[PDB]
């Protein structure tokens, strides 16, 4: 089912605040972070016990 | 060895209360901390 | 240790691990396997010691099962940071040694505080388990707290 | 165990030290922490390697030695404690003895008086230790 | 009893052979994969009546604690022997008490 | 009078748990076997009194 | 009474014990005083009221 | 502590049978009550049976995807409410 | 597997042999009732309920 989350994480690109939603998609594992500022987008599967931090870890890693 | 009456119980009593007294557990634990536990403590 | 769920609720008997300075509770084998132990016969040697028991065995597979996503002792840390209750920012690379850091310190501290002896804090939390799940199977009666 | 018990009585270890067995358990608990708290008793002979058995560690020697307050090659209560005669127990290893009520106990009996207490049954240990 | 693999120590989970109509067991980390000589795939049970006679220990003729009964040891012939009572705590717990002997430590009854 | 009184009721209670422990005493309507041994008991030594 | 200690109420009886004296009968009167353990008991029951 | 108070009929109320067979239909009982063990037996053939426990049951009574369930019921519970199997 | 386990499961839960739903258990009870006679006087009767 779809999830919308204003979650308060702090995007890199844009370095703002409460930018980052952490939407939580189970259906085929799959996890997006939409941002409202820039506008990027991150992709990663996400597990049974995945949460918008452990997006938050895997898109930080991404970014560098 | 013969048996140990009531008379000696009391005795062993009496020779207790003479050793230990009825408030030592307080002074004990008292002497105990100024002793030891200020400096470890610190 | 919160031995969720109900009987045949909640597929089955879930168990989960609350440790210090973290925000959520956690999966068992998860953190067995971050303490060491990575693979799961080595968890079931240390947890049970009556192999014929095996209703004890059937009924803590179900957190077995559950706990397959983790295979290495560094994701399985970098999971548990990741709710250490720390700020954002920590990323991985810090993550796993602050979970390292509050598995060597804060937990089971009246053992050992320092590295090198997680063996004892895995044969400890197996024993304790296991008195769990016995008071779970009724085989000895709930501890008295007035005693 | 047995060492262990022997050893505190001779009071190499600190006589408040707490000695566990839980045989059902298949453990054995030691404790040595603080705050515990414990109250003396009289230590029967037990082993059936000798006469004793079934009898009082303690003996008059013990009291008149008490009396005098002095051994005749101080004797206060605690040479009592330490000579292995009286043992501390903590609440927790009161689980697993057997406590006579008085020395009477520790001797089997054979009265029918109406005017004091007769003691419980107890014959449901055909024998005691 | 359910076991790991010899070498991957991962759980094995029984699959079909439906290509040679058999069962097998499977592991996940791995690829060792080995026949299984038995169908049954779970064992749930309602009445409980495992481990009842599992609360026997080797010392319990050494505890104080236990009374000593006149029964007749049928191993040891002793009248020297303790006896407790069923040590689950199911509310249906019945007063059969396990008779134990010091020899031979059998749970047996007069009944 | 009141000593024969307490020893046939203790003996009554010793036979209650005989037969109790080898599982020959009765079940009571929604009472399990501890349970309605002990409300047994208790009724035994309520009337010995 | 319950079984404080591991199946017995009292250190002074033995393990597996169900007589009415081993689980809280007073058998004297109080004219003829009581017995440590019936003593016990009934301060049991006293405070519990 | 709900509890109900049911009274019967004039003739049934005298009679201690006819008010067994009103209990026992009214007493709400489940599979799980008279049930007694249940396991999962692949059993690989769809037409017979490898398991001996019922293999002379099966047989006697024979005269897809292969996953069988298999359970256990108790003849004591199940005489006790006198429903047959 | 799971299927087959999770439909055992529900079996062992929503079949319903017999009897109103919400009664756990029936106990066969017998009342004494008051009622007037052929003679108008009042006889108890012992009824089962
Ligand atoms: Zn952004
Ligand atoms: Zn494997
Ligand atoms: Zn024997």
């Amino acid at each position: 089912i779809k999830q919308k989350l204003e979650t308060q994480f702090t995007c890199l690109f844009c370095n703002h605040d409460n930018s980052v939603v952490c939407t939580l998609d189970k259906k085929n594992s799959i996890g997006l972070l939409e941002c409202k500022k820039c506008n990027l987008s991150f992709q990663a599967p996400i597990n049974s016990l995945s949460q918008p931090i452990d997006i938050y870890s895997d898109w930080i890693d991404a970014c560098e | 060895d013969d048996t140990i009456t009531t008379e000696d119980c009391w005795t062993v009593i009496s020779a207790f209360f003479e050793e230990k007294g009825l408030v030592s557990q307080q002074l004990d634990s008292f002497d105990e901390f100024m002793e030891t536990s200020i400096q470890d403590l610190v | 240790i919160k031995l969720y769920g109900r009987e045949d609720k909640g597929t089955g008997r879930t168990i989960k691990a609350t440790l210090p300075y973290v925000k959520q509770d956690i999966p068992i084998v998860i953190v067995f396997r971050a303490l060491g132990v990575v693979p799961d016969g080595e968890i079931l040697q240390h947890i049970c010691y009556d192999e014929n028991d095996w209703q004890m065995l059937e009924m803590l597979k179900p957190c077995i099962e559950e706990g397959f996503v983790i295979q290495d002792k560094e994701v399985a840390l970098d999971f548990i940071g990741r709710r250490g209750s720390a700020a954002l920012g920590i990323r991985r690379e810090k993550r796993i040694q602050y979970a390292k850091d509050i598995l060597q310190k804060e937990l089971l501290p009246h053992i050992t505080q320092e590295e090198g002896f997680e063996t004892r804090k895995t044969f400890f939390l197996g024993y304790m388990v296991n008195r769990l799940l016995l008071c779970a199977l009724e085989r000895k009666d709930q501890d008295d707290r007035d005693h | 165990v047995s060492t262990m018990r022997d050893l505190r009585r001779s009071g190499a270890i600190s006589p408040e030290v707490s000695i566990i067995r839980d045989i059902r358990e298949r453990e054995f608990k030691i404790f040595t922490d603080v705050g515990r708290v414990y109250r003396p008793l009289f230590i029967v002979e037990d082993d059936e390697s000798k006469d004793n058995k079934g009898e009082l560690r303690i003996t008059k020697e013990h009291i008149r030695k008490i009396q005098q307050g002095y051994d005749d090659d101080v004797y206060g209560w605690s040479s009592l404690v330490t000579s292995g005669v009286i043992e501390y127990v903590d609440g927790e290893e009161e689980e697993t003895i057997m406590i006579a009520m008085t020395p009477e106990d520790l001797q089997t009996r054979s009265l029918n008086d109406t005017a004091k207490r007769i003691k419980p049954e107890m014959s449901t240990s055909s024998h005691h230790t | 009893s359910f076991r790991f693999c010899l070498e991957c120590n991962n759980m094995l989970y029984p699959k079909e052979d439906k290509e040679n109509q058999r069962l097998l067991y499977s592991c996940r980390n791995c690829d060792y994969t080995e026949l299984a000589e038995d169908p049954k795939v779970y064992r749930h049970e309602l009445i409980t009546n495992i481990g009842e006679t599992a609360g026997i220990v080797d010392d319990i003729g050494q505890d104080p604690t236990l009374p000593r009964s006149d029964k007749e040891c049928p191993e040891c012939h002793s009248r020297d022997c303790v006896f407790f009572q069923s040590q689950q705590r199911r509310k249906d717990t019945n007063m059969t008490l396990f008779y134990v002997c010091l020899n031979c430590k059998k749970t047996f009854r007069d009944e | 009078e009141i000593t024969h009184a307490i020893s046939s009721a203790k003996e009554q209670v010793q036979e209650i748990i005989y037969k109790a422990q080898h599982n020959e005493l009765e079940l009571k309507p929604g009472m399990t076997l501890r349970e309605s041994f002990e409300g047994e008991v208790s009724r035994t030594l309520n009337d010995a009194r | 009474i319950a079984f404080g200690f591991a199946d017995r109420s009292l250190p002074h009886f033995t393990k597996d014990d169900f007589s009415p004296e081993s689980k809280g009968f007073v058998e004297n009167s109080y004219l003829r005083g009581l017995t440590p353990q019936e003593f016990f008991f009934h301060a049991m029951a006293g405070r519990e009221g | 502590t709900p509890a109900l108070t049911v009274y019967l009929d004039r003739e049934i109320a005298l009679d201690i049978e006819k008010a067994k067979v009103i209990q026992s239909s009214i007493e709400y009982t489940t599979l799980k009550n008279v049930t007694s063990a249940t396991e999962i037996y692949y059993d690989p053939d769809p037409t017979s049976t490898v398991i001996e426990e019922d293999f002379d049951t099966v047989e006697a009574y024979f005269s897809q995807s292969p996953w069988l369930l298999r359970l256990e019921l108790d003849r004591a519970r199940m005489l006790d409410k006198q429903l047959t199997m | 597997d799971q299927m087959l386990k999770r439909i055992e499961a529900h079996m062992l839960d929503l079949i319903a042999l017999r009897g109103i739903p919400g009664i756990s258990k029936v106990y066969m009870v017998k009342h004494k009732v008051s009622v007037p006679d052929e003679s108008g006087e009042y006889k108890n009767e012992e009824l089962w309920a």
